[PDB]
RNA sequence: CCUGGUGUCUUGGGUG
């Protein structure tokens, strides 16, 4: 009741996406608005707005729910029928419902960093579900599959600034965890912007008037196109920059490639123009020194929010008109691959077995600080690791570019090289417990097989892929290791939190004072100077 | 009315791994030490190996915001082929011969080398280019 | 509960207008109109007729949020024609565009029968 | 004799995020109780708005009190702190 | 050479030794053979490890901070309740711990 | 529990052809078949009679409480 | 049925839904991003063998460690007029234009969960509170208010918003006022406002 | 200019292709055919007896997506722009429907065709349910057993598809152009040849297929496209293809007017 | 106000045709609960038909 | 269910062993503080009685 | 019948298939074990069916072998809160929370243990059809 | 004619 109570102007709903929205913007119902209420002071310059709202009542909306003297004596507009017999003076309260333009605290269990809270304006909309958003689901470690957020509305005037000087959205771009932005451009939007930086996408000028129009931050000039005869074609390289404001540089150089870019690689950007590069994850994502960071020490937090949803209405503008999907076609190869894949098993089984008669004639060599046992479990780990690498390098590398996976997968939203891997090519070695599977019967793992077997198909290595199909013996595996997995994550997320709560209990007193020295509450000093600099 | 106007033989085409887009390499005729590997389409503008091409390089086609073209005025793009426009991002300032112009239309690259008595003209903030035949 | 009606997609209150005409002064010869309880229907047929005229210059529109029925359209057209008239002949061309391909499937309709 | 002499002030002369934050809701909750306003209102009528209006033309008769470690502190004045 | 277990004091006496660069990863024994100063960089050196193994990073501030929190009152302070009790600050604090 | 009026995809109106349904999966016919005759070339049509479970019959089996 | 659980984000209508050649709209859409990442083949097999046995006229055998194929499905599927990969040409619901990219259609079988909006909404600005602590209560049917557990406070401290976390843990809580003793210091003073 | 070209016509569906028009037209018209048609569907239902083991909200959802004959409905007035008192004869139709099973063995099944038209705005040809035949029984309702009694009133206004789907006239309405992709509108996915693999529309023999050495023709546009528009039995295809060509025409008169009443 | 409570139809307006129930009665706009959906909604008073021994009386009630 | 209770750590009686097979579920699992205690038996099973 | 222990000294076949030994090269099917460790093999038990090993809540899951372990257990555990029919008498019971769908359908990969878990009979779900598409942002 | 009151402790399964 006293470190941990309970508030009150508190509501709790599950959130939802609307990329139609600002980076500081959150989308409140209309009950919601209706049963939270703010108390205005009636002043000279707003007693005629709130003679409206007065007039209007606690059912319509916008308007009033309470009224307060400077006694203390509160007025119910639900049982007063004479609320046409009001007149309001200079020093009262109204209680107004919650209208635009209001920054409200916003949080999601657990609170791990200081990210989790956030001030947020208030927008009237329809149905019960929060809008938020879908740049600050990194921050907020959310998705929408069930996520519960908690709104809090300040009831005093200083409040109100505080949160909009301080814990504001723009404010919260750079963390001062790892000096780098935590919020940028990812799942749809940066899988279209990974496809529109193309070198071969072309559009025409009905739709780029219209991709133009939805630039809130336009300045009404229609950039010249790249091709003007025989057809003006525009480039999705003078679209993006469009939105990308002025004066604004960066160089970077990836694989040590020319200005020519033969691969069309690195970033170039010029007087907020983007020369050569494809935007992926390592421009307009949560990286440090990108387009995001650039911006937000250059122009401000304002500008660099405002960039965030004009890079978002324009590639969903595009993506739209275009398309993006996959398929079951995107995760099958070739009938060459396979081949490739299988002969690349075998190879790997024959070394195994080389191995294994190796160490059984006391003809393997010992590892340093290790058992013979020991050394032939890594050994064979290892080995199995390097084939499962081939095979999944193999397979990404027989993908084409017009693949929709490979397309997910360099984009960086989502997907990995491992994830085709098992898809594609081999899923791999089910580790346990750091090692593989363990004898958990008489010298074997399972009843249908031999004791003293140690080859691979019998220690917990799928051969087959999620494509092909998974043997009983390999799906038991892959759900024993799927279960020590979930059983580990279950098991240390309540020691990381303890860790953190007893980090925090621990460091919570410190403050920096205006000598630049850092103390405590005490006044003892840790550090000189925070930083030592 | 122009600041550059050359014939180049296109040497080299490569597709790379877009469809549309290919660079293609072509080396004057009248003069040696002077290459050109440029970005153009396909679909628009189809080219082969061996071609001779009049490329034209100036700074206005007059004989900022944009509008469709009339069909009463006239311009230099009007006896061309390929027009394009776009603004020079390097101005390399090499030995003497080894000259290096890289200009970008939108994302297409084009990288002209050659001396300075011919390219001294070109340090401009926007090119448009016009590829004849 | 708090689900809006589905009958205020198409009715219009008393107190909101259906066409809105807004001036930009930021670009000469330049408006924003403003429709209410529209979709894409008639915003595309619109936004394409005008685009299919030489005298308009730069014709736009889009939609701010599907959950409400209204959209904007951005028009600017040259200095000698206004965009006002230009949208009104644009309107009537595809009123006359229609009517004939009425015309034409009762003329077909009635050979079909 | 925990007050510091102006020509001894070993503080920061610029206004920090903190102070800049109080001082903004200060004015704020003042306006809102009829306070005189000591500039002009045009159409911006909000108290966060006039608050602003009146930090960016250094009109703020208000004086930040900056506590030391030791006991004393220091007065400074929101017409003469240089604000970013 | 990497060598199993815990003896700096015997260690760094063997000749043909480097003396001046020998390191200790348990920091409890480098605070009895060295000092609170090695003892900081030691527990610096380890926290910053421990973080980068997994390719994170993390700002020198906060692992200084840190560092030198617990290397405040010449010992090494605990992040339990037998060190950060012990101090001398309020009963109501020490209380909500 | 009862066969649909309209499709869930499209809208068209299936639930007048569950009878005749019925009466030609009794003359022997397949379900294929039985659902060509119908004019039903679309497959959202064909998933609302194919895979459509008939509940109200079990629930008539109930004496009424009035 | 392979673990893709997901909320309604927004409704569109026929006209607003893309179609196919046939016509045919969609039930429902789902995001590609959530496929390469959770690894779901099976939820695309399953999808696959739907369209099939919609196509032909029967239910399929989905029973695992079976001879049943890929390919063998992707036979029948083309031998039915419909592509091998179940791809489909499906144009805009906007402008009508066709789409540069396939998208993958088909029948799925889904399950609606006891987890809803509604019964998951809660608000409230001052309603009744507790007997022994004065506090608001907890619990959705007793018109409770939110926890501001210690983390919010820690991250409130973080932020330095002093004022807003000492209005939330007093105005908008369960203040009190008490008059102690300038000599004693304790509570025990006895107080009468309407004698003074 | 715009020319049309039936291909199919009968009562139900109809195919054909629209040419010298747009895609942004075509799109409006199937959009105003498939939302902005007013037909008519039973929009309250009052219950005085239901013995039956089906919920009353039920029978109420399985009433309101009945179609009903909707070829006077022009001239029917909206239930919201009546200046009348409640319910009358020129904005309401009204049915009955009583239905009960005598005998302690058998399952009494209740179709479409129990729907009495008690009144309606005569003599316009409105409010009776849509049937195939004459000796059709319709579609099914419920099913009741021994002592299970069904009396229900249905009530019957004027609306759009824009509020509920139950006023949508036409159920799957298919359109298509370009069968040989020659404005290269689309990329084709495959994985060793493109035409090999993509099956051909059934439109493919209508349309010659492009030449292997013919050029790319950068200024063609969409003119030919192929719908087939098929109705549910509520209103005729050439008749919802003239109401939704009247229904645009009347939007664009009315956005027209507004613009000129606007100085 | 002897209108609480009572079986109310709508004449005029959207919901025209609807059963309801007078919830409260301030003023003017009445506040009624209608049956059909799970709402309740504000009418003027001159949109509203209260039941009595024979039909709707409007406001002569 | 296995009366173990939620006092405990490592995961010695909540990791799949290799004798569960064809006797419980190894899919079938609780998520949170009962993951992989509780436990559902297999189609196959039986109980001697 | 074997229970835990009987199964530590017997040796079962997964398919009868494997009994006897075989004569492929389908780079579209699986890849079978080569088990080349023992010359020869002396069965004593073979098993019934491999996918009798799941319960009741993994045995709907279609096709389970081409899917993750954390999928199939989230699936395992939400398919005990699906809204459907869980009895015909549901007129006559007054439960405390009872949830009914309007129109239970049948899935179209179905398993042949549902013909013994009466979930072709009584479905808790529908057959929609669903894309997989980026359309307007709003299924992200 | 204002003012206004339904609760403390547990057991089992789920949500992020
Ligand atoms: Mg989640
Ligand atoms: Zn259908
Ligand atoms: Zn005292
Ligand atoms: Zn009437």
């Amino acid at each position: 009741n006293l470190m941990g109570k309970r508030v009150d102007f508190s509501a709790r709903t599950v959130i939802s996406g609307d990329p139609n929205l600002e980076l500081d913007q959150v989308g409140v119902p209309i009950s919601i608005a209706k049963t939270l209420s703010y108390p205005e002071t009636v002043t000279q310059y707003n007693i005629h707005r709130l003679t409206e709202y007065v007039r209007n009542g606690p059912n319509e909306h916008p308007g009033a729910k309470y009224v307060i003297r400077d006694n203390g004596d509160r007025i119910d507009l639900r049982y007063h029928k004479r609320a046409g017999d009001i007149v309001l003076q200079y020093g009262w309260k109204v209680e107004r419902h919650l209208m635009d333009d209001d920054p409200v605290l916003f949080n999601r269990q657990p609170s791990l960093h200081k990210m989790s809270m956030m001030a947020h304006r208030v927008k009237v909309m329809p149905y019960s579900t929060f809008r938020l958003n879908l740049s600050v689901t990194s921050p907020y470690n959310a998705d929408f599959d069930g996520d519960e957020m908690n709104l809090h509305v300040p009831q005093s005037e200083e409040t109100r600034a505080e949160l909009s000087q301080l814990c504001a959205v723009p404010l919260q771009i750079v963390s001062p965890q790892s000096n780098k932005p935590v919020m940028g451009i990812v799942q749809d939007t940066l899988c279209g912007v990974r496809k529109m930086t193309l070198r071969d996408t072309f559009i025409e000028y009905e739709q780029v008037m219209n991709m133009l129009f939805w630039v809130p931050s336009w300045d009404g000039v229609v950039p010249q196109p790249a091709i003007l005869k025989p057809k003006p074609l525009w480039t999705g390289k003078q679209l993006l920059s469009i939105a990308i404001p002025s004066g604004i540089h960066l160089q970077r150089t990836d694989g040590g490639n020319s200005l020519l870019s033969p691969k069309d690689n690195g970033m170039l950007i010029v007087d907020g123009k983007v020369m050569f590069g494809v935007v992926d994850k390592k421009t307009v994502g949560s990286g440090g020194g990108g387009l995001i960071h650039t911006v937000m020490r250059e122009k401000g937090p304002k500008i660099c929010a405002e960039l965030f949803g004009n890079i978002q209405k324009v590639v969903n503008y595009w993506l739209l008109h275009n398309g993006f999907s996959i398929g079951i076609g995107d995760a099958i190869a070739d009938a060459s691959t396979m081949k490739e894949i299988t002969h690349a098993i075998s190879s790997a089984k024959e070394q195994v077995q080389e191995i294994i008669y190796k160490a059984q004639h006391n003809e393997l060599e010992l590892k340093p600080g290790m058992t013979l046992r020991e050394s032939f479990e890594g050994e064979v780990s290892r080995t199995l690791n390097d084939a499962r690498d081939s095979a999944g390098r193999s397979a990404e590398m027989n993908l084409k570019d017009l693949n929709n996976v490979k397309q997910m997968v360099s984009a960086g939203s989502k997907g990995s090289f491992i994830n085709i891997a098992q898809m594609s090519a081999c899923v791999g070695q089910q580790m346990v417990e750091g090692k593989r599977i363990a004898f958990g019967f008489a010298d074997r793992s399972l009843p249908h097989f031999t004791k003293d077997d140690f080859s691979p198909e019998s220690k917990g290595f799928v051969e087959n892929s999620y494509l092909r199909g998974l043997t009983p013996q390999e799906f038991f595996f892959h759900a024993m290791a799927g279960r020590e997995g979930l059983i580990d994550t279950a098991v240390k997320t309540a020691e990381t939190g303890y860790i953190q709560r007893r980090l925090v209990k621990a460091l919570e007193d410190i403050m920096v004072h205006y000598d630049g020295t850092t103390r405590n509450s005490l006044g003892d000093i840790i550090q000189f100077l925070y930083g030592e600099d | 009315s122009a600041l550059f106007d050359d014939i180049f033989t296109v040497q080299t085409v490569d597709n790379g791994r877009y469809n549309k887009v290919s660079r293609i390499i072509g080396i004057s005729t009248t003069n040696s030490a002077i290459k050109l590997t440029l970005d153009i389409n396909n679909e628009m503008f189809p080219v082969s190996q061996d071609d001779s091409l009049t490329v034209t390089l100036a700074n206005s086609l007059s004989l900022k915001s944009w509008r469709p073209p009339k069909p009463t005025d006239k311009s230099l793009a009007d006896d061309y082929d390929y027009v394009m426009f776009g603004t020079v991002y390097k101005f390399e300032e090499g030995d003497e011969d080894k000259i290096k112009v890289y200009v970008s239309f939108g994302g297409l690259l084009m990288c002209l080398e050659g001396g300075y008595k011919s390219l001294a003209s070109l340090k401009q903030d926007n090119l448009y280019i016009l590829i004849r035949r | 509960m708090n689900a809006p009606d589905r009958f205020e997609l198409f009715i219009l209150p008393d107190d909101v207008p259906k066409l809105k005409i807004t001036p930009d002064s930021r670009v000469p010869n330049c408006i924003i109109i403003k429709f209410e309880r529209e979709d894409h229907t008639l915003a595309n047929l619109l936004r394409e007729e005008l685009a299919l005229y030489p005298d308009v210059t730069f014709v736009a529109y889009k939609v701010e949020h599907p959950l409400f029925a209204n959209f904007v359209m951005r028009l600017q057209t040259e200095e000698g024609t206004r965009p006002k008239q230009a949208l009104e002949r644009a309107c009537a061309s595809i009123i006359n565009k229609l009517k004939t391909l009425d015309h034409k499937f009762n003329e077909e309709w009635n050979i079909k029968n | 004799e925990l007050a510091i002499l102006k020509e001894e002030r070993t503080t920061t002369p610029y206004l920090t995020k903190y102070e800049r934050a109080r001082i903004l809701g200060t004015r704020a909750l003042q306006i809102s109780m009829n306070a005189p306003v000591l500039v002009d209102i045009e159409g911006e009528t909000d108290p966060l708005q006039i608050a602003m209006k009146e930090l960016s033309q250094r009109k703020i008769p208000l004086v930040i009190r900056r506590y030391l470690p030791d006991g004393s502190y220091e007065d400074w004045g929101c017409d003469e702190l240089i604000v970013d | 050479l990497e060598t199993d277990g815990i003896n700096l004091a015997e260690v760094m006496a063997v000749p043909g030794v480097d003396s001046s660069r020998t390191y200790s990863n348990s920091f409890v024994e480098i605070l009895s053979v060295l000092g609170i100063e090695a003892t900081r960089s030691s527990l610096y050196k380890e926290i910053l490890n421990v973080i980068a193994f997994d390719g994170s990073y993390v700002n020198y501030r906060h692992m200084a901070l840190l560092v030198d929190v617990m290397t405040s009152r010449g010992y090494l302070m605990a992040i339990t309740r037998h060190g950060i009790n012990r101090a001398d600050t309020g009963a109501l604090m020490r209380c909500s711990f | 529990m009862i066969i649909p009026v309209r499709c869930f995809s499209c809208g068209k109106v299936v639930g007048d052809k569950w009878d005749a349904y019925l009466r030609l999966l009794e003359e022997g016919k397949q379900e294929g078949d039985a659902l060509d005759e119908l004019k039903l070339k679309r497959y959202c049509c064909r998933r609302m009679v194919l895979t459509h479970v008939d509940l109200i019959e079990k629930f008539l089996r109930y004496n009424p409480l009035e | 049925r392979h673990g893709q659980k997901g909320t309604i984000g927004v409704t569109y209508r026929h006209e607003d839904m893309p179609f196919s050649a046939e016509g045919i709209v969609p039930d429902l859409i789902i995001n590609p991003h959530a496929i390469p990442s959770r690894m779901t083949v099976a939820h695309l097999i399953e999808c696959l063998l739907s369209k099939v046995g919609s196509i032909r006229g029967y239910e399929g055998d989905a029973t695992p460690f079976t001879d049943l194929t890929v390919d063998a499905v992707s036979n029948l599927l083309r031998d039915n007029g419909y592509q091998s990969r179940g791809f489909e040409v499906m144009y805009n619901g906007h402008t009508g234009k066709k789409l540069m990219a396939q998208v993958f259609f088909g029948p799925t079988y889904y399950q609606r969960l006891r987890h809803m909006v509604d019964d998951k909404i809660h608000a409230r600005a001052r309603g009744p509170v507790q007997v022994l602590t004065r506090q608001p209560v907890e619990g959705r049917s007793r018109d409770g208010g939110l926890r501001f557990g210690e983390m919010e406070r820690d991250c409130m401290i973080a932020h330095g918003a002093a004022g807003f976390l000492k209005e939330r843990l007093m105005e908008a809580s369960d203040a009190f006022r008490v008059h102690v003793c300038g000599i004693c210091g304790l509570m025990s003073v006895i107080a009468n406002l309407k004698k003074n | 200019e715009p020319k049309v070209n039936i291909i199919n016509a009968q009562d139900d569906e109809v195919e054909l292709m629209l040419s010298d028009v747009n895609l942004s037209l075509a799109n409006s018209l199937r959009r105003t055919m498939l939302a902005e048609v007013p037909t008519l569907a039973i929009d309250l239902v009052e219950i005085k007896m239901n013995t039956s083991v089906l919920a009353d909200e039920f029978i109420s959802h399985r009433l309101g997506l009945i179609p009903l004959v909707s070829e006077d409905v022009e001239e029917m007035k909206y239930s919201r722009d009546c200046t009348c008192e409640d319910y009358c004869d020129e904005c309401s139709v009204v049915l009955e429907l009583s239905a009960r099973h005598e005998g302690e063995e058998g399952t009494t099944d209740v179709y479409s065709s129990s729907l009495i038209k008690v009144s309606g705005p005569g003599n316009l040809n409105v409010g009776e349910p849509v049937r195939r035949d004459d000796y059709d029984q319709g579609i099914l309702l419920c099913k009741l057993r021994n002592h299970q009694e069904l009396n229900i009133r249905c009530i019957a206004k004027k609306g759009i598809a824009k509020e509920h789907a139950k006023w949508s006239p036409c159920s799957a309405i298919a359109f298509e152009y370009d069968p040989h992709n020659k404005l290269k509108h689309t990329d084709f996915w495959f994985e060793v040849d493109a035409k090999k693999e993509w099956p051909d529309s059934k439109y493919a023999t209508w349309e010659e297929p492009p030449k292997p050495g013919e050029v790319f023709d950068y200024k063609a546009k969409p003119n030919r496209f192929y719908m087939t528009v098929e109705t549910t039995g509520s209103l005729k295809a050439n008749q919802v293809f003239s109401r939704g060509i009247k229904t645009l025409q009347e939007k664009l008169a009315n956005v027209l007017f507004e613009l000129e009443n606007s100085r | 106000d002897p209108t609480l409570n009572k079986t109310v139809k709508i004449r005029q307006g959207g919901y025209k045709g609807k059963i309801g129930i007078v919830k409260e009665a301030n003023g003017d706009r009445f506040r009624v609960e209608l049956h059909n959906p799970n709402k309740t909604i504000p009418i003027p008073c001159s949109f509203l038909l209260i039941e009595s021994t024979h039909g709707w009386v409007p406001y002569e009630d | 269910n296995t009366p173990i209770g939620r006092d405990g750590k490592l995961a010695k009686p909540r990791q799949l062993h290799n004798t569960h097979w064809g006797l419980v579920c190894p899919a079938e699992t609780p998520e949170g503080q009962a993951c992989g205690l509780v436990k559902n038996l297999s189609l196959l099973s039986g109980i001697s009685i | 019948y074997v229970d835990g222990e009987e199964e530590e000294t017997i040796m079962i076949a997964m398919t009868p298939e494997d009994l006897q030994t075989r004569s492929l090269n389908d780079t579209a099917k699986r890849i079978k074990p080569e088990m080349s460790t023992s010359s020869h093999h002396t069965f004593t038990h073979c098993e019934i069916h491999p996918s009798m090993i799941l319960g009741v809540a993994a045995s709907i899951i279609p096709f389970p072998d081409h899917n993750q372990s954390p999928r199939n257990t989230y699936q395992s555990a939400m398919g005990k809160q699906a809204m459907g029919v869980f009895l015909t008498n549901y007129n006559v019971r007054m439960d405390t929370m009872a949830n009914i769908l309007y129109y239970p359908q049948k899935p179209l990969a179905k398993t042949q243990a549902m013909e013994y878990l009466k979930f072709r009979e009584l479905p808790a779900g529908q057959n929609a059809i669903v894309a997989i598409a980026c359309y307007s942002g709003y299924n992200q």
